[PDB]
RNA sequence: GGGUAGCGGAGAAAUUCCAAUCGAACUUGGAGAUAGCUGGUUCUCUCCGAAAUAGCUUUAGGGCUAGCCUCGAGGUAAAGAGUCAUGGAGGUAGAGCACUGUUUGGACUAGCGAAUUCAGAUAAACUCCGAAUGCCAUGUACUUAUACUCGGGAGUCAGACUGCGAGUGAUAAGAUCCGUAGUCGAAAGGGAAACAGCCCAGACCACCAGUUAAGGUCCCCAAAUAUAUGUUAAGUGGAAAAGGAUGUGGGGUUGCUUAGACAACCAGGAUGUUGGCUUAGAAGCAGCCACCAUUGAAAGAGUGCGUAAUAGCUCACUGGUCGAGUGACCCCGCGCCGAAAAUGUACCGGGGCUAAACAUAUUACCGAAACUGUGGAUGAACCU
RNA sequence: AUAGGCCCAGGCGACUGUUUAGCAAAAACACAGGUCUCUGCAAAACCGUAAGGUGACGUAUAGGGGCUGACGCCUGCCCGGU
RNA sequence: UCCUAAGGUAGCGAAAUUCCUUGUCGGGUAAGUUCCGACCCGCACGAAAGGCGCAACGAUCUGGGCACUGUCUCAACGAGAGACUCGGUGAAAUUAUAGUACCUGUGAAGAUGCAGGUUACCCGCGACAGGACGGAAAGACCCCGUGGAGCUUUACUGCAACC
RNA sequence: UGGGGCGGUCGCCUCCUAAAGAGUAACGGAGGCGCCCAAAGGUUCCCUCAGAAUGGAUGGAAAUCAUUCGCAGAGUGUAAAGGCACAAGGGAGCUUGACUGCGAGACUGACAAGUCGAGCAGGGACGAAAGUCGGGCUUAGUGAUCCGGUGGUUCCGCAUGGAAGGGCCAUCGCUCAACGGAUAAAAGCUACCCCGGGGAUAACAGGCUUAUCUCCCCCAAGAGUCCACAUCGACGGGGAGGUUUGGCACCUCGAUGUCGGCUCGUCGCAUCCUGGGGCUGUAGUCGGUCCCAAGGGUUGGGCUGUUCGCCCAUUAAAGCGGCACG
RNA sequence: CUGGUAGUUAUGGCGAGAAGGUCACACCCGUUCCCAUCCCGAACACGGUAGUUAAGCUUCUCUGCGCCAAUGGUAGUUGGGGGCUUCCCCCUGCGAGAGUAGGUCGCUGCCGGG
């Protein structure tokens, strides 16, 4: 997941101050995965929890990604001193505040959807837990 | 490694010079604007570059025209 | 998105010249890029400094320019002074063959033995090109004088030896792996079940081969290799049982598929790979009949086989793709070669019959009587050797059946002279 | 015994030699060369007391003007500071999708796919909105002591850490660069073991007087082996995460039970029938399709072990003996594992502690150069 | 008591000689030989303001300067630029 | 065929020259990143700043042998001169005052001297060098100063000399 | 100037950073300027844009025409921001105010400079008056002094009349771009080097940090002849250590000797051998993996200055790190 | 009652449904004249009034759109104090935006005519 263009390559990294916005609801599926805690979340690890949680269901059901990527960031290589500007962008991350679903899946039973679920999880570096709408 | 930028402008000191309530003597600079942020007034005028100023001795006063617009006049 | 790239090429007295840059189209077709001009030059000898002469130099330049292209790749593996001179005079990126196909083999890595091969062999072919590329920074000129307190070292020995470090590290690691390997290969070599081996050039066939096998003759047959065309899919080893139906047991191995003019770096990852081949019992090797250049193929895959170290194994040479062609009849046997199509019942069973025709050569008869009471060895002779008759007698069950010399010593007790 | 003399001589050439001196000898003079650099600069007490910033600079460890200190003198329609009331300018935090970018799932679609709509997201350089604070004025309100102008004399232009708001960096650094407040600098005293910058608090002098602050009250070591109600068993307290777990306490739901529950003990656990197919077999228990009926309290076309198939063992289920509870889920508190480094215990200052730890509430005392008491010295302003 | 250790093979410099007094003895300098160029005699060149000198009490088979460095085989193409 | 004033000839070549490089093959050794002989993709040889050879010569540099041995395995004994004790004579570098332990910590971030602990009767003589960031020499490296000096040139401005 | 060098930059305008007044730094994030216009200036009068649907020859999705919807989705010389539909946007008529002398009072500001201005006088342009006009919707489009050139002038003019020469007013001559401009005029080497200073600032070691690095784990798709967890384990996630490659510039420049070896060791345990054990894809033999364990032990040579490494021959084994790389 | 002309943050607007009149206003008829069209008496200008409320205009009714808008809660935050510091918690004062109860089919002034 990558924004096709953007009016800027570099960006503040901004903070993660207070509830989550808006998002905090499950509202197309029947369960979500909530987090907890604020985090960076990255495209690698949105894309390693939804394949682990879409195999587990063998294409069964329909799932749903809340949050998408919009920020970038950038860095700098190994010998370099300070200064002389600002580095190369690397990756896409989303900031997550806690309160924020960014997981729904529908059409399959309990069984399935919360083994699912804790099987995403486990690819997150945020503390999660799974709501039922 | 460059950063190719680095350049700006020196700050052009905008925004109000005198108070709402202040009594004020002719030819005074009230505000400093780029375009009709506020409009002149009663006794006020508007110079060439948009400055407001106030062209009697008396009180400014910040007044609102219709809805969504702002002016600045000056009574004796 | 997708790069923009040149294929450059110098005769250089190869024999056909034309297929080795058709395949290069078809290696960077497969790595995400797109050929959009190639060059090439009919010179009997390679340049030593920028590998295509002065003028060709321009030419390629002007090409890049005119089509709008991100980076140039070489036919043939470059050298360190070429790649600075080529780099310098182009003002453009260069890369050469031996580059693309690490780049190939890194990005379908998924077991970390593969990811580990190949990041050994990517450092080792960057060791000798980081002098010149690290000599500009260490080459400021202005550094200082005599100043009784330093590294008594120069920097370039000490940049020689940190990268040499981490190569050993690396390669250790690599061993401890292959070491934990060989654990898994002890219940095989203390039984004694024969093995048979598919090699050949990729896209050849081998792995619809095996899932035939395995289908025919397979207990759980739903364990299924991949299979498709693209390029070098299966980059990993695969073991499965197959059982005939005169009872008798081996285990078929497929392996990675490979390609002429291969680096001598990932050669070694290659001979790491293909040691279950060097101990096989039975070789097969798979051609594409229908492709026209399929002889040379052949010669280059020998090659390969002498370069690894599997010699004197049996081999039959299997020609896929039989169907595809006209006027054929098949499945056929002449000599140790093979004619049939993968993707047949009867070309697998006539593969499978040759199969147990070559191993299975020392299944003679014998006869046996099991008494009744003192039985459960009639269940033994049924799972682990084909019967032809048995009797009911009144003294016990009179079993003739052919059988392995194995089972002969064991069962010596139960055996009847005539 | 003689010749070549320093803007010079000699050199089979090394910047080699020309009186222990040579990329340009020695001596005297110009001469006290110049040194925006380092070092040094000698008696006492009283009052006040900074800066480490802006701009320009062949400027960057120098200077100049301004800013900040001190001394003297002036003039008032009292101009300085705090709070209160009132009036304004201004788009940050938050929020939102009305514009502009980024973006998810449907319906519909010009033709897999541009537009329209439905629902749902996102923003330093988006805004239909929009604070708290801070800022500018007015007042006759209440309190409080400066403010300004002119003149003499300066020093300063390396700042540091801590809290809060940002950039850069990796949402590293006792990092770097701004904004805002504090302390140090230039500040002693008490507490943090020791410890510029943290917490408390500003030393005129003397006293073998009192009360308090932060921090404390078992011993080192001054003061509680204090009071009440609970928690913890790790020395947690006194170091560390994702994850893992019948530790332990407090709540809230729910099933069965003295017409007998849960656990053990006794007995039964059968018949068509080896259900059909497949297999050399397949008899409940390799595998596929079915899962009925009878007696009876119940008893599976079988829960697991076992044979090669059997055989054999066991369970589901029912009756019997004793007669009190028993089994599922949710929330909260404190604990457990994960947990490894180099001279010597060494991740409470020590001894030691099961409270001398933790939670809630309460009350005495100790504790400073703070404040008070008594006696001295001294500056200013204003009065007699 | 005093009185050569020897052999095989390679780089460099032909050789004897000279050198950084007091850190470097050499593969560096010199060299015999080669070649280019200047100079008709009050020679060119060099010292000196000049006078006066060296060259030389010499006269192109002589004298000054540059480069190469015994000897053997050799020393190719370019006169656009300076 | 394009361009150039013209396109490196002979000879030599991993070299006092080769980055990759311990190039590749062979010799020599049980084992040879050095050495010798070949090869030629000469990063970046080359013909009087001479190319390639060469008998004799060298306190030159490099590789291998015979002989020889305390160089070594691995050290032992003996002689003399100092050291050591006694009589005579008698300096120096250095030095803020000193009754001058160890461990863990703290601190201008590496402590004899600060904290908490652990050891420790007073004064010497012969030895050894871990510390006193030991002594000696206002760091030669590095940066700075609108410091200096020697040298270069198609830097600037000059001067001699010559035409 | 996160040492200096290399690279980049040096004056002016617009936005963000900038924390809702103004101001505010970094070799922080983005863009422009060194002009143009005789109308694209002044005034008087008049009126309104982009796009879409529909209907029609060449004509086509889009050229011209007609109706309807249409708050600006257009335009505004040019970058951006703030403005503007009572136009500051668009047409037409007449014009030269793109005037001369000034200027109460303000903004900005160390200075030098920069910005706004009612109103007064002279003489005008356009309008029937009222009235507007000292360039352009606003904010960039620029360079001090000294020295020279040109035009004007009821100024001076070394005994006197003139003249030569000056003064005053207007204007011209700078990539003086290192843009407050040292001179009218200026590039390099020092390993042959010297003096004054600095831990204000680099090279060794110490300190902080832990991206990288070494080690240990969580989830579990897969491999393992069936079989996630004998042995391994992708995509992702979490820590410990302080030996690597780095970052910073806190001690030391009136000196903290810097690689390899030799001599002498000592400590940690993440254990190379030996001792005890659990699991095994443990029949036996030979092994694999994990837990406890630091008592002792842990080789001689060839090549290379080497550490490392490769090779030869052994051994029960030929551990890895700290101590100023002891 | 109507014509003209002002003020007032759209509670005043958009949309829909009807009534009315040459007293005023307008559409309408014409182009000799002043004046006009990059062409057109459409507009502008002028000269009259056969027909008309069809439209503008005036009056009345609708909440469909638009606009206005509480209360409580929540976010944020000045000051004071703590944690286990990607941030969080407590006390005091201030206090949104969104959403909603509800409001709105205007209200005031001067002049000339009926
Ligand atoms: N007509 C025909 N096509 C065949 C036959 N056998 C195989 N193919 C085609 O050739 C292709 C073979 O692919 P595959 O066997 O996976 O190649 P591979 O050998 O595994 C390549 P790799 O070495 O990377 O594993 C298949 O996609 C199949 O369609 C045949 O007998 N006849
Ligand atoms: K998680
Ligand atoms: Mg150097
Ligand atoms: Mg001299
Ligand atoms: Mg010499
Ligand atoms: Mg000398
Ligand atoms: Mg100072
Ligand atoms: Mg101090
Ligand atoms: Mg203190
Ligand atoms: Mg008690
Ligand atoms: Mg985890
Ligand atoms: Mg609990
Ligand atoms: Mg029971
Ligand atoms: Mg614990
Ligand atoms: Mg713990
Ligand atoms: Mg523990
Ligand atoms: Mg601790
Ligand atoms: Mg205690
Ligand atoms: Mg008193
Ligand atoms: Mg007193
Ligand atoms: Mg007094
Ligand atoms: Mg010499
Ligand atoms: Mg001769
Ligand atoms: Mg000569
Ligand atoms: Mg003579
Ligand atoms: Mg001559
Ligand atoms: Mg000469
Ligand atoms: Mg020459
Ligand atoms: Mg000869
Ligand atoms: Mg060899
Ligand atoms: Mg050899
Ligand atoms: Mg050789
Ligand atoms: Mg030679
Ligand atoms: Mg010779
Ligand atoms: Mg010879
Ligand atoms: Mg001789
Ligand atoms: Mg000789
Ligand atoms: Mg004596
Ligand atoms: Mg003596
Ligand atoms: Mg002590
Ligand atoms: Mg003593
Ligand atoms: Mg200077
Ligand atoms: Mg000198
Ligand atoms: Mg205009
Ligand atoms: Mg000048
Ligand atoms: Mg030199
Ligand atoms: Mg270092
Ligand atoms: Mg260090
Ligand atoms: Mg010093
Ligand atoms: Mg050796
Ligand atoms: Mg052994
Ligand atoms: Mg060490």
């Amino acid at each position: 997941l990558v924004p096709k263009r953007v009016k800027y390559r570099r960006e503040f990294r901004g903070n993660m101050r207070g509830r989550a916005k808006g998002g905090t609801e499950v509202a197309f599926g029947e369960y979500g995965l909530q987090a907890v805690e604020a985090s960076w979340i990255t495209n690698r690890q949105i894309e390693a929890a939804r394949i682990a949680m879409t195999r587990y269901m063998k294409r069964g059901g329909k799932v749903w990604i809340k949050i998408f990527p919009h920020k970038s960031y950038t860095s700098k290589p190994i010998g370099v001193r300070m200064g002389k500007g600002k580095g190369a962008p690397e990756g896409w991350v989303s900031p997550v505040k806690r309160g924020k679903i960014m997981f729904e899946i529908a059409g399959v039973p309990e069984d399935v959807a919360r083994e699912a679920l804790r099987l995403a999880a486990h690819k997150l570096p945020v503390k999660t837990k799974i709501v039922k709408r | 490694g460059s950063t190719s930028n680095g350049r700006d402008s020196e700050s052009k000191r905008l925004g109000a010079k005198r108070a709402d309530g202040q009594f004020v003597t002719g030819g005074s600079i009230l505000y400093r604007q780029r375009g009709t942020k506020i409009y002149p007034g009663t006794n006020v005028g508007r110079g060439g570059d948009d400055t407001l100023f106030a062209k009697t001795d008396g009180v400014v006063r910040f007044e609102r025209m219709g809805r969504d617009k702002k002016k600045v006049s000056v009574y004796p | 998105m997708e790069k923009k790239v040149l294929i450059v090429g110098i005769s250089q007295k190869q024999k056909d010249f034309d297929y080795s840059m058709e395949e290069l189209a078809n290696l960077a077709a497969a790595n995400n890029m797109e050929v959009v001009g190639e060059i090439r030059q009919n010179i009997d000898r390679e340049n030593r400094a920028t590998y295509v002469g002065k003028g060709k130099v321009d030419e390629i330049k002007g090409l890049a320019e005119m089509q709008d292209a991100r980076l140039i790749i070489f036919n043939d593996e470059l050298s360190p002074s070429q790649i600075r001179n080529l780099e310098e005079a182009l003002e453009l990126d260069v890369m050469d063959r031996t580059g693309l196909i690490l780049a190939i083999f890194a990005n379908r890595a998924k077991t970390k033995e593969a990811q580990l091969q190949v990041q050994i062999a990517k450092l080792q072919y960057e060791l000798p090109r980081i002098f010149g590329q690290g000599e500009d920074m260490d080459q400021q000129s202005g550094k200082g004088g005599l100043s009784n307190r330093g590294s008594g070292e120069k920097k370039i020995e000490t940049d020689r030896r940190t990268i040499k470090h981490q190569i050993r590290h690396l390669q250790k690691e690599l061993d401890m792996l292959v070491d934990d390997r060989e654990v898994r290969r002890r219940k095989r070599k203390k039984n004694e079940i024969p093995v048979v081996s598919l090699v050949g050039y990729t896209n050849a066939g081998k792995s619809t081969t095996m899932n035939g096998l395995v289908r025919a003759y397979s207990e759980t047959a739903d364990k299924q290799v991949f299979e498709k065309d693209m390029l070098f899919a299966t980059l990993e080893t695969s073991v499965r049982e197959i059982v005939l139906p005169d009872n008798k047991q081996f285990l078929l191995t497929d392996t990675v598929g490979f390609v002429s003019k291969l680096p001598h770096q990932l050669v070694k990852a290659f001979r790491s790979t293909l040691e279950e081949a060097r101990d096989a019992d039975l070789l097969i090797h798979v051609v594409d009949y229908s492709d026209p250049h399929y002889k040379t193929m052949m010669k280059t895959t020998e090659e390969t086989l002498k370069v690894v170290g599997v010699e004197d194994v049996p081999v039959i040479y299997a020609y896929n793709k039989a169907d595809l062609l006209e006027d054929e009849m098949y499945p056929k046997q002449t000599g140790n070669t093979i004619i049939f199509s993968a993707r047949e019942e009867e070309s697998l069973e006539f593969l499978t019959e040759v199969i147990r025709k070559e191993l299975f050569a020392s299944y003679e008869k014998a006869t046996f009587l099991i008494p009744f009471e003192a039985g459960q060895v009639v269940a033994y002779l049924n799972e682990h050797a084909d019967i032809l008759e048995t009797e009911y007698l009144e003294n016990g069950t009179q079993i003739v059946a052919e059988v392995s010399p194995a089972d002969l010593q064991k069962l010596a007790e139960y055996q009847v002279a005539e």
